[PDB]
C-alpha cells in the first residue's frame, strides 16, 4: 500500500483541512508553518515592533497529529543566499525561526526549496541549527528533476531558449557536501513535465530520495477523463516504487469534473498492479542496504539458526546433486557399476544437508559410493552424529576434525565442499582445499571446480552513511571504512558492469601453490558521478556446464543464500564522464590471516586501504 | 542473520 500525501499552501483552518485530506484518502499533509506571504523584520526597529501572536498556537492539534501527519514547508519568501545585505539577514533570521518552532512542533519532516545554484548560506543555516539541541525531524529537500529555466516556453523575443541535463543533480550533490552527508537531509524529487535521459534518473535513483513530488499537470486525461500518467512517467513511477518513497500529489485539480481522490486513486493502482515480487527480493525483505559483517567458520563456530537459513535455499543443492550425479555417470561405466564404490568426501557437511544431497545423487545415479563427512564445528557434529546414527546407517563416516588436520584412512574419488561467502574466496576456500588436496585421489574431481570473483564500481550515498554510522569506539576512527560488508544493495547505481578477479581452480597441481593474488581493474564511466565504493559477486562453476553465480546479468534463478559484498573507500571519488577508474586489489596471506587491501588509483588516487590487515583479517 | 552476515 503506497503511502502518499497531500501539498497544500492555502489552510484557512488546519482542523477541517486535515479532516477533508484523510477523508480523500492522503496520509499526511503538507502545509507551511508560517503563513508564507506574513513577511517578518528582525533588524529594522519600527517593523520589528510586532505583537500579537506571529502564527496559529501549537494547540490547535494534539501531540500526535503533528508528529505523523505534519510536514511543514519553509515560507517562499525566504531566500537566504540573496546578493542584498538586509533580505539576506532576514532571511536567516526567519529560517532559523522557522526551523526551530518546526522542531518544537515535533514534525516529522520539513521541507527546504533548492531551486538555485548556490546555497552555501542556507546549507549553512541548516547545519547549525542541526547541530543545535535535541530535536529529530527529517529535512526533505526539494529539488526538481529539470531546472526550472529549461522547462520555460520559448516565448521570448530577447533571450532563445538554448552537462546541461544535470545541473540540478550537481545543486543537490554540493548541498549534501556542505552538509557533509547527514543522515537527517533527505531528497524530495519533484517530478516534471518530462524526464530525462535514462542515466540522469540511474544516477537520481542511488541518491537517498524519501518523498517524489507529483504535479497534478502531469497528469494525462484518457477517454473517459480520469487522470492518467504517461507511458514513461509509469515506468519512472514502478522504478521509485521499487523504493519506498512517499508520494505528495501538489498542485490543484485540473480536472473538475472528476474527484480530487482520482489523481491518487491511479496511483493506489499503479501499487496495485506493480510486478509481484520475486522469492529473491520476498527473501531478501528487510536487510535493504543493511551492513552486516561476513562469517568466518574457519575460526569462528555457526549457530543451528544460521544453518538454518543455509538450508532453506532449495537451488543450491539440486545444482550440487546435478553436479555429482553428472560426476559419477562420467567416472563409472556402466560395466563397472556392480563393483567400482566411489569415495566421496564432504568438507564442511554442517548439519548434513550436502550429505543429503551426495547419497540421493548417488541413489538416483545407481552407482555405489561411501561417504566421509568431515566437520570441525562440534555441535554441528552432534547433529551428523544423530543423523548417522539413525537414518543413513554405515554408508557415511562422519569424522570431527579440520580437513587441514585430518589424517584420512584413504584417498578420495571425489570432494564435494562449499565453502564460498559473497566474495568466492572471502571464506578461506582455497586454504582449507588446497590442504584437503593431500588426501584426494590423482584422477579425483573436486566440486566446485572453479570460482571467480568479480568487481563493479557503485554509488550510494546510503551506504556511506551506514558505514559512517558503523562508528565504534575503541578503536581507529577509519576503521568502518577499511573493512567488508556482507549487504543487499538496493539504494545504489552501478557506475559500469563487473569484471572478473582472482580466479581459483581446484585441484590446483601446480609445482608451488600461492594464494596471494594482485588485479588491477579499470572501469569506464559514463556520467558524472560520485564513487562511494565496490561491490563484489562471485561465479562458479561446480562440473561441467553446472553452475552457481550472483553476477547481475547470471544469476541464479531464485538462489538466495548469497548477498553481494561492498568494499567501501575513506572519501567519495567524484569521476567524469568519459574517465576511467582504475582499482587494485590485493589479497594478501601470511599463515595466520588472510587480508584484503584495495586502492583506487585513475580518478584520483586514494590511500590504500586495510595496510596489513589493521582493520579487518580473516583467522587462518 | 540470514543472507550471508552475522
Ligand atoms: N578448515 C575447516 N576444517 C573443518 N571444517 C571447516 C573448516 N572451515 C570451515 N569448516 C566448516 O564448514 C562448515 C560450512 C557449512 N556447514 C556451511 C553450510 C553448508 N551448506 C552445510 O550445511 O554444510 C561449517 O560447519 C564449518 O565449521
Amino acid at each position: 500500500r503506497v503511502s502518499s500525501g497531500r501539498d497544500l499552501n492555502c489552510v484557512p483552518e488546519i482542523a477541517d483541512t486535515l479532516g477533508a485530506v484523510a477523508k480523500q484518502g492522503f496520509d499526511f499533509l503538507c502545509m507551511p508553518v508560517f503563513h508564507p506571504r506574513f513577511k517578518r523584520e528582525f533588524i529594522q526597529e519600527p517593523a520589528k515592533n510586532r505583537p500579537g501572536p506571529q502564527t496559529r498556537s501549537d494547540l490547535l492539534l494534539s501531540g500526535r497529529d503533528w508528529n505523523t501527519l505534519i510536514v511543514g514547508k519553509l515560507s517562499p519568501w525566504i531566500r537566504p543566499d540573496s546578493k542584498v545585505e538586509k533580505i539576506r539577514r532576514n532571511s536567516e533570521a526567519a529560517m532559523l525561526q522557522e526551523l526551530n518552532f518546526g522542531a518544537y512542533l515535533g514534525l516529522p519532516a520539513f521541507l527546504l526549496p533548492l531551486n538555485q545554484e548556490d546555497n552555501t548560506n542556507l546549507a549553512r543555516v541548516l547545519t547549525n541549527h542541526i547541530h543545535t539541541g535535541h530535536h529529530s525531524s527529517m529535512f526533505w529537500m526539494r529539488v526538481p528533476l529539470v531546472a526550472p529555466e529549461d522547462l520555460r516556453d520559448d516565448i521570448i523575443e530577447n533571450a532563445p531558449t538554448t552537462s546541461g541535463e544535470e545541473k540540478t543533480w550537481m545543486w543537490w550533490h554540493n548541498f549534501r557536501t556542505l552538509c557533509d552527508y547527514s543522515k537527517r537531509i533527505a531528497v524530495a524529487l519533484e517530478i516534471g513535465a518530462d524526464l530525462p535521459s535514462n542515466h540522469v534518473i540511474d544516477r537520481w535513483l542511488g541518491e537517498p530520495i524519501k518523498a517524489a513530488i507529483l504535479p497534478t499537470s502531469i497528469f494525462l486525461t484518457n477517454k473517459k477523463g480520469f487522470p492518467v500518467l504517461s507511458k514513461m512517467h509509469q515506468r519512472l513511477i514502478f522504478r521509485l516504487l521499487k523504493l519506498e518513497v512517499q508520494f505528495i500529489i501538489t498542485g490543484t485539480n485540473h480536472h473538475s469534473e472528476k474527484e480530487f481522490c482520482s489523481y491518487l486513486q491511479y496511483l493506489e493502482y499503479l501499487s496495485q498492479n506493480r510486478p509481484p515480487p520475486n522469492a529473491y527480493e520476498l527473501f531478501a525483505k528487510g536487510y535493504e542496504d543493511y551492513l552486516q559483517s561476513p562469517l568466518q567458520p574457519l575460526m569462528d563456530n555457526l549457530e543451528s539458526q544460521t544453518y538454518e537459513v543455509f538450508e532453506k535455499d532449495p537451488i543450491k543443492y539440486s545444482q550440487y546433486q546435478q553436479a555429482i550425479y553428472k560426476c559419477l555417470l562420467d567416472r563409472v561405466p556402466e560395466e563397472e557399476k556392480d563393483t567400482n564404490v566411489q569415495v566421496l568426501m564432504v568438507l564442511g557437511a554442517g548439519r548434513g544437508p550436502l550429505v543429503n544431497a551426495s547419497l540421493r545423487a548417488a541413489k538416483q545415479a545407481d552407482r555405489r559410493i561411501k561417504l566421509y563427512a568431515v566437520e570441525k564445528n562440534p555441535n554441528a557434529v552432534v547433529t551428523l552424529e544423530n543423523w548417522q546414527f539413525e537414518e543413513w546407517g554405515s554408508q557415511v563416516t562422519v569424522v570431527s576434525s579440520d580437513m587441514r588436520e585430518w589424517v584420512a584412512p584413504e584417498k578420495a574419488d571425489i570432494i564435494v565442499s562449499e565453502l564460498l561467502g559473497s566474495f568466492a574466496d572471502n571464506e578461506l576456500s582455497p586454504e582449507c582445499l588446497d590442504g584437503a588436496q593431500h588426501f584426494l585421489k590423482d584422477d579425483g574431481v573436486s566440486i566446485p571446480g572453479e570460482y571467480t570473483s568479480f568487481l563493479a564500481p557503485i554509488s550510494s550515498s546510503k551506504l556511506y552513511n551506514e558505514v559512517r554510522a558503523c562508528r565504534e569506539k575503541d578503536r581507529d576512527p577509519e576503521a568502518q571504512f577499511e573493512m567488508p560488508y556482507v549487504v543487499r544493495l538496493h539504494n545504489f547505481h552501478q557506475l559500469s558492469a563487473p569484471q572478473p578477479c582472482f580466479t581459483f581452480s581446484h585441484p590446483n597441481r601446480d609445482p608451488m601453490i600461492d594464494n596471494n593474488r594482485y588485479c588491477t581493474l579499470e572501469f569506464p564511466v559514463e556520467v558524472n558521478t560520485v564513487l562511494h565504493g565496490f561491490a563484489g559477486y562471485f561465479e562458479t562453476v561446480l562440473y561441467q556446464d553446472i553452475t552457481l553465480s550472483i553476477r547481475p546479468e547470471t544469476h541464479s534463478p531464485g538462489m538466495f543464500s548469497w548477498f553481494p559484498i561492498l568494499f567501501p573507500i575513506k572519501q567519495p571519488i567524484t569521476v567524469r564522464e568519459g574517465q576511467t577508474i582504475c582499482v587494485r586489489f590485493w589479497r594478501c596471506s601470511n599463515s595466520k590471516k588472510v587480508w584484503y587491501e584495495w586502492a583506487v588509483t585513475a580518478p584520483v588516487c586514494s590511500a590504500i586501504h586495510n595496510p596489513t590487515g589493521r582493520s579487518y583479517t580473516i583467522g587462518l | 542473520g540470514r543472507g550471508r552476515g552475522r
